[PDB]
DNA sequence: TGTCGTCAGGATTCCAGGCAGTTCG
DNA sequence: CGAACTGCCTGGAATCCTGACGACA
């Protein structure tokens, strides 16, 4: 139950729970001897959210024993509006439900908690066959998605042989974008066949504008199968977003 | 009378939720002319009333032993960790309340106050000993009765002024019940009146099978503590017995309980130290049993069972103003207006305008008759000397016209009038509800706005309140001192005493006011307004000069209920801390009570003296009352022919009616009568919280409910008439309401047309059926949850699904249950 | 004994507070010269206020306080039908002012139901079967909570003032009693709960034991089956006489 | 009573002013041959906001007469809010009831306002004597008060040599800070005995709004006192918050 | 006459990219 | 002699308390 993990600057795992938030409010961080852990479902069981933290990524990690906490999201997204970029966050806990944050600076700030318990039930996600892999840049994807987000919500995406498109249907509006090797916005493809699938951009919108410009991500979809945005902090975490199509036209 | 009453209380509230260790009634305490104790409210549907000076409920707690509530810190203090409610306290009803409809007379009970007037006129017919009860009594006679009791001198007079506070101890109690054979202590007395003797004898081996220590006391041979195991007999009505044990765990054994005096005494005694055996014998009750096998005859205890527009200013715009009708956007806009108004002319000047005084000159200008249909003018005299008709169009003569006026450079005349420009936000009137359409103190309303109050569509400043009459008074709690008493005019107390005691009990005063702090500042912003407005209106130095919340203690107020024509002027004596109030039964009657209202408003004479119009009241119609007209202040209760009538009416118990209770008699006895006399969150979070106590006192038994569904049911058939109706209205155009056929955008405003959705209501009161269908199973209403839940799906017509679902829902499985048993 | 000097006292702070306010008032900056809000002396300077007449204050005094508070309300209400003080107009506004009179008195002067919620009260007679009598009582909005206990003094006074004026029996018509059922049962399953559910035979026998007929007013825009009742302005739902 | 000012740095003065308006309303501005004094008033009673400035910083400082004249700083906030950084004002009065403001960069701006009358009466502040003095700068004591008016309610700081607390206590989580010499903002401090006080931010994170960096803060207060906070710009100009200890027993 | 939902709306603070001042081969 | 690396600061936008509306009992 003990533990502490000292981090000078963390802006990005602080924006990273307050993408988790704003998705959902039930979340239990299992703390184990490799790391931190963490797997939200949806309340309308459509989105699925994971995240994995090895022990290679904050300064001072000392843990005692692996097991489960549980942090309420308001309550994180109420202490997050006060981290510097320059500050030293340092997560402390001990035996009793008091969680200690705690930052070094210009004036020695230091604010405890309680902590409740969540109770998520956690399943493995069965394998399925992705036949469409593609690795491309963030900001391309983030704009994207922000040009056709006022036109529509179901954002058509195309994937053939070193070839990819980018769409917004409607009835009086139209976006189209294309995707080739040589272009600007497309790092690597690993299409198998010809796909296409279209999706709601109210989630993708909001988890693509909370994560950065230069950051990078990796798509891994099918014909109609559930589309699976996976991402890599520090390159050691793991952080992957997974959602189903509409049956729709 | 008590089956019909408790038959009829199913018209309100959730039904069939009904205690079944405790029966739905509380205490009959008798009073000349209900009142629950807050204990129960705090440890928490009907009208309430306060009584604090009372005792309250007992529990159980998470510990597993069992305490009674007594006091405020304590109520506070153990109102979270309560664990089911055994029984609900002994709140009071009367006798003197104008009950109808063949009200049976409900069963009293044996209280302390009668065992003891009992007990001292047998003293007083066996050993010729003469006393004076319900007081302190004299040396002498307190004397020979303690010489006589055994007791002592100032225990006895303090009994007699209090026995409620001044309890005596069991032992003592025995000792004097040993001489007399009187019944048992009512305090200290069980309810028993809802077992079985088959069920006592199995109690009674339990008792004979537990480990017990004795103590006695003046030749009564009672007990020291009982020590009984939780395992030797059911729990059941050993738990809904209400009596305060201790509970221990490490003792060898899981469920130790154990019961010391006053409290073991109090259960041992009437069983006679087990020293005769009982036996169950149908047709008599264990008290009935009890009396038969021992020397002493008890009486019973527990058998009285009874069971928007928020205007502010008065400035008419009409359409002029639109929606907000803001004058400060209309001088900015500088729009004309069209109005039916009546305009004034000034004789020496000869300007124009809605307003009472010329503000250019030093007069008053005059008010001039129109002919709307005609185009002809007449001042008063002619108008009186031409029999108010027009030759041109035979209309009677209206002194307003409708026409336009410009409040845009009509302003700037307020403006300078005031000399005050602090304000923020203010709207004036958008109709007009009286005949003459007469106007009102653009200055005043100045002020009131910038003073930033609330008003109703009356025309004056009334603030609510609620008051709640008793039977005492205290300077204690009341917050008023005795000099400061002593300077009113009181100089003695309610026994003829003077006044040196911060804690003397009072009669309750006429003209005494407990009013809240809410209260209080209002009536202190508005004697601000209005010490303003007589400042810059005249130039009248301040009457009250009233600046601070304890300044205003001393002066006049007046009081208005709804349907009452008539102010009730009172004084201001008093305060409150608490957010309610208490009242007198002469400023409160039954033509305020009854009258579509509880609380009543209040106001300040000057208010109305500045601020008083009947132009201020609609022609034909009228609101909740007409108008404050005419203050009374006069409600002689028989002076000079029954002065005692109206003093003497707290603290008497009829020990005559007391024994004549239990013989059916007449509750219309007139001549005993007078012989005796002589959003969502809050509401859903308190409606779950009710069901879950109300679970805990049922210990975890209910059925479903009956008012969810009258409420549902409603809601879904007029959903379905405004989904049919569709009644739109344009969101500029605000009186011209669009057609259900869609004309794409309103004619004279090119943007949307708000509509009647009507949809979210439902969509949230879903959820708690759900909720409630889940927690409890029930029949005849699975087909509307199903309905209701078709028909919100089939309306949209759940796009998106992934390959693992599995969705758990009462509602699915009972439809494929359902479906597999058809 | 000093309860009476200390409510001197207050009755004089009052009359300092209205001199105060007349020396306001004596510039006139409002359209209004005098006090509109006066002290009542007793129950008569309260049923004055309320509908007066201003000087019957007097009388009232002498025949409660010396003969009991209902035969004296009685009696002047005979008086004032008789016309002692004089003349004030029409029979039908003898009998206005009667009633309104009576009513303020018995109900202490308190409701102002005759003063505004019943406007009008005039005698109509049937042209239809055979020229008996109804009160057309032209009420007003302030009437829908009226009081149960002041709607039956108003209709035991409207009795007394029929056989105090000697009117014929209003004979109940088929129609009439269909109506007044059908109007029932559509306040009491559509319009608003009632606080007494009542029965058929109950309201039949009610509408055919009351001499003469009533006729009250408008309250909502709800028709009925029988269209044109002899009788009514119109067909919508009298939920006020209800 | 004529009398103008002539000033550079017209900026500073405009969120002076606007520091000293986002507190409370009421303000009296004295025009004295020794500088500007002014006293701001609230109707709370409980902060006084005195601030003095000398005839050194003011470019050009003529006065014939002292006087006091009381204004609501709000509406006179909608014109010093515009302007630039390096610029030339002027506040001229006269004997007339207007104030003229030339506003003087590269061209000519005249503004010709009236002048309100509020009464108000001048209170001396309650020279007490404390036992705690502390200078720091305006950050720190910004991201205390933000963070506990944004937290909890109740605040009690406890004043030790060399050691100042500060713990913001609520009813679910609980803030402290503190101030050592390891924070090269925080000042030295005369500190002799543990002073120990009580406040609340229901109006305290008003001037924080207005609360410049530049601007040395120095606080004298004792065991539940009278907080005299001053702060003083280019060594000159001094600016006091009085406030009477919101303490609970 | 009490309650409950929706909608827009303008005032507010928070975030982000352009204008400006500044230390590096 | 040019290029990143910040402040900062002002535009753009998300949030929300207030002001309209309709529904039932
Ligand atoms: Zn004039
Ligand atoms: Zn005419």
């Amino acid at each position: 139950m003990p533990f502490e993990v000292v981090f000078d600057g963390a802006k990005e795992f602080a924006d990273l729970i307050a993408t988790a938030s704003n998705l959902i409010d039930e979340a239990a961080f299992k703390f184990t001897e490799e790391g931190i852990s963490m797997r939200a479902m949806d309340p309308s069981r459509v989105v699925l959210i994971d995240l994995n933290l090895p022990e290679s990524i904050f300064s001072k990690y000392e843990v005692e024993e692996p097991e489960t906490i549980g942090i309420n999201m308001d309550q994180f997204k109420k202490i997050l509006k006060r981290g510097k970029a320059k500050d030293t966050l340092i997560l402390r806990k001990g035996d009793e439900n008091f969680l200690e944050i705690t930052f070094e600076g210009t004036a020695k700030r230091t604010f405890r908690l309680p902590l409740i318990d969540v109770e998520e039930l956690e399943l493995e996600l069965p394998e399925l066959p992705f036949t469409a892999k593609v690795v491309l840049l963030g900001e391309v994807l983030k704009e994207g998605i922000k040009d056709a987000s006022l036109v529509s919500d179901a954002i058509k995406f195309i994937a053939k042989e070193n070839e990819f498109t980018m769409k917004a249907e409607g009835e009086t509006n139209e976006v189209e974008i294309r995707l080739t090797l040589e272009d600007e916005g497309l790092l690597d493809l690993e299409v198998e066949e010809e796909t296409k699938s279209a999706y709601g951009i109210r989630y993708l919108s909001d988890m693509v504008k909370g994560i950065g410009k230069a950051d990078e991500v990796i798509l891994r979809f099918g014909n109609e199968m559930p589309l699976q945005m996976e991402y890599m902090i520090r390159d050691e975490g793991r952080l992957t977003f997974l959602l189903a199509p509409r049956v729709e036209e | 009378a008590p089956n019909k009453k408790y038959t009829k209380e199913i018209i309100g509230g959730r039904p069939l939720f009904a205690e079944p260790s405790t029966n739905g009634g509380f205490r009959l305490r008798y009073g000349r002319s209900w009142s629950v104790n807050p204990a129960t409210m705090l440890i928490l549907g009907c009208i309430v009333t306060p009584a604090t000076t009372v005792e309250g409920p007992i529990v159980r707690l998470k510990n597993g032993s069992v305490v009674r509530v007594d006091d405020y810190e304590t109520a506070l203090k153990v109102r979270n960790e309560v664990d089911e409610i055994l029984y609900v306290g002994d709140a009071l009803v009367n006798f003197g309340d104008f009950v109808e409809n063949n009200q049976t007379l409900l069963p009293a009970n044996y209280v302390e106050e009668w065992w003891v007037q009992e007990l001292v006129q047998a003293i007083k017919d066996l050993y010729e000993v003469e006393l004076q009860p319900f007081a302190e009594n004299d040396r002498e006679a307190v004397e020979e009765a303690a010489e006589y009791l055994e007791v002592d001198p100032d225990f006895l007079w303090n009994l007699l002024k209090d026995p409620l506070r001044v309890k005596p101890d069991v032992e003592t109690a025995i000792h004097l019940s040993t001489v007399l054979d009187i019944p048992f202590h009512p305090y200290y007395t069980l309810y028993w009146n809802t077992l079985q003797p088959e069920e006592v004898e199995e109690l009674q081996k339990a008792l004979l099978g537990a480990q017990i220590e004795w103590a006695e006391f003046r030749k009564n041979r009672f007990a020291k503590k009982v020590v009984l195991e939780n395992d030797k007999n059911i729990k059941r009505y050993l738990e809904l017995l209400g009596l305060p044990h201790r509970l221990e765990r490490v003792e060898k054994k899981r469920k130790v309980i154990v019961v010391e005096y006053p409290w073991s005494a109090a259960l041992l005694t009437p069983l006679g130290n087990l020293e005769w055996e009982f036996k169950a014998k149908p047709f008599y009750t264990v008290i009935d049993i009890i009396n038969e096998n021992n020397r002493i005859k008890l009486r019973d205890r527990g058998i009285s069972w009874i069971g928007k527009p928020p205007v502010q200013v008065l400035f008419p715009i009409g359409l002029a103003g639109g929606q907000s009708r803001d004058i400060k956007k209309a001088a900015e806009e500088g729009k004309t207006a069209r109005v039916e108004i009546a305009f004034f002319k000034c004789p020496k000047c000869g300007h124009v305008g809605p307003e009472h005084l010329c503000p250019v000159c030093g007069t008053r200008k005059e008010l001039l008759w129109h002919c709307p249909k005609c185009g002809a003018d007449y001042p008063e005299s002619d108008a009186k000397d031409f029999n108010y008709r027009c030759p041109k169009c035979d209309v009677e003569l209206k002194p307003y016209a409708e026409r336009e006026i410009k409040p845009a450079d009509l302003l700037r005349q307020a403006m300078d009038n005031v000399k005050v420009y602090g304000i923020d936000r203010l709207k004036g009137v958008k109709g007009m509800t009286s005949g003459y359409k007469m106007a009102e103190p653009l200055e005043k309303g100045l002020l009131r706005v910038k003073n930033d109050v609330y008003v109703f569509k009356d025309g004056t400043i009334r603030f609510d309140a609620t008051d709640a009459p008793i039977t005492h008074f205290k300077p204690k709690e009341i917050g008023t001192s005795v000099e400061k008493l002593r300077e009113l005019g009181y100089t003695h107390d309610f026994e003829g005493k003077p006044l040196e005691r911060d804690d003397q009990i009072l009669e309750l005063k006429v003209q005494d006011v407990i009013l809240p702090y809410e209260a209080g500042r209002y009536l202190l912003k508005v004697a601000r307004f209005i010490d303003d407005l007589l400042e810059k209106f005249y130039g009248l130095p301040r009457f009250y000069n009233a600046e601070k919340m304890e300044d205003l203690v001393g002066h006049l107020v007046i009081g208005l209920a709804p349907h009452t024509s008539a102010g009730i002027i009172g004084r201001i004596i008093g305060f409150s801390d608490v957010l309610v109030g208490y009242a007198h039964p002469y400023y409160h009657a039954a033509k305020r009570r009854n009258c579509d209202g509880d609380e009543d408003a209040v106001m300040l004479l000057l208010d109305a003296l500045l601020n008083f119009s009947k132009y201020y009241l609609p022609e034909k119609r009228g609101g909740k009352m007409d108008a404050p007209l005419v203050v009374t202040t006069r409600l002689d209760p028989r002076e000079v022919d029954s002065e005692v009538h109206n003093m003497d009416v707290v603290r008497y118990y009829p020990l005559e009616f007391y024994k004549a209770t239990y013989e059916l008699k007449s509750p219309k006895e007139v001549k005993v009568i007078e012989r005796v006399e002589d959003g969502d969150m809050e509401e859903k979070v308190a409606r779950q919280l009710a069901l879950a106590e109300r679970i805990r006192a049922v210990d975890e038994h209910h059925v479903a409910e009956t008012i969810i569904n009258s409420h549902l049911v409603p809601d879904l058939r007029g959903n379905l008439r405004s989904f049919t109706r569709q009644e739109f209205r344009c969101v500029k155009c605000n009186t011209k309401y669009r057609r259900p056929p869609l004309t794409g955008k309103c004619p004279k405003c090119g943007g949307k047309i708000v509509l009647t959705v009507s949809k979210g209501a439902i969509e949230k009161y879903l959820p708690t059926a759900k909720m409630l269908v889940t927690k409890y199973r029930v029949k005849d209403y699975t087909r509307q949850r199903i309905c209701i839940t078709e028909k919100d799906i089939k309306t949209l017509f759940e796009k998106q699904r992934t390959l693992m679902g599995f969705s758990a829902d009462i509602c699915e499985k009972m439809v494929k249950e359902r479906t597999g048993h058809s | 004994p000093e309860m009476k000097a200390y409510f001197e006292s207050l009755q004089r702070e009052i009359d300092r507070a209205y001199a105060i306010a007349r020396k306001a008032r004596a510039q006139g900056k409002d359209p209004s010269f005098d006090v509109e809000v006066p002290q009542a002396t007793d129950m008569a300077g309260r049923v004055e206020s309320l509908v007066g007449p201003p000087g019957v204050a007097e009388r009232i005094r002498e025949l409660v306080k010396e003969y009991g508070k209902e035969i004296a309300a009685l009696k002047v209400v005979d008086e004032i039908i008789e016309g002692k003080f004089g003349d004030l107009g029409s029979k039908e506004k003898y009998a206005e002012q009667a009633v309104r009179t009576a009513l303020a008195i018995l109900t202490e002067g308190i409701v102002s139901a005759p003063l505004e919620g019943i406007a009008d009260v005039k005698i109509k007679r049937n042209e239809w079967a055979d020229g008996s009598e109804y009160l057309a009582l032209y009420y007003a909005g302030p009437i829908r909570s009226s009081g149960g206990t002041a709607q039956a003094l108003s209709v035991l006074v409207g009795d007394y003032v029929r056989r105090k004026l000697g009117l014929d029996r209003f004979k109940p018509s088929d129609e009439h009693i269909e109506r007044m059922v059908e109007e029932v049962d559509l306040y009491h399953r559509a319009v608003t709960r009632l606080q007494y559910h009542p029965e058929a035979d109950e309201v039949r026998l009610a509408m055919r034991n009351i001499p003469i007929e009533i006729t009250g007013e408008e309250t909502d825009k709800v028709e009925v089956s029988h269209r044109n009742v002899p009788g009514v302005e119109t067909n919508h739902l009298r939920g006020g006489a209800i």
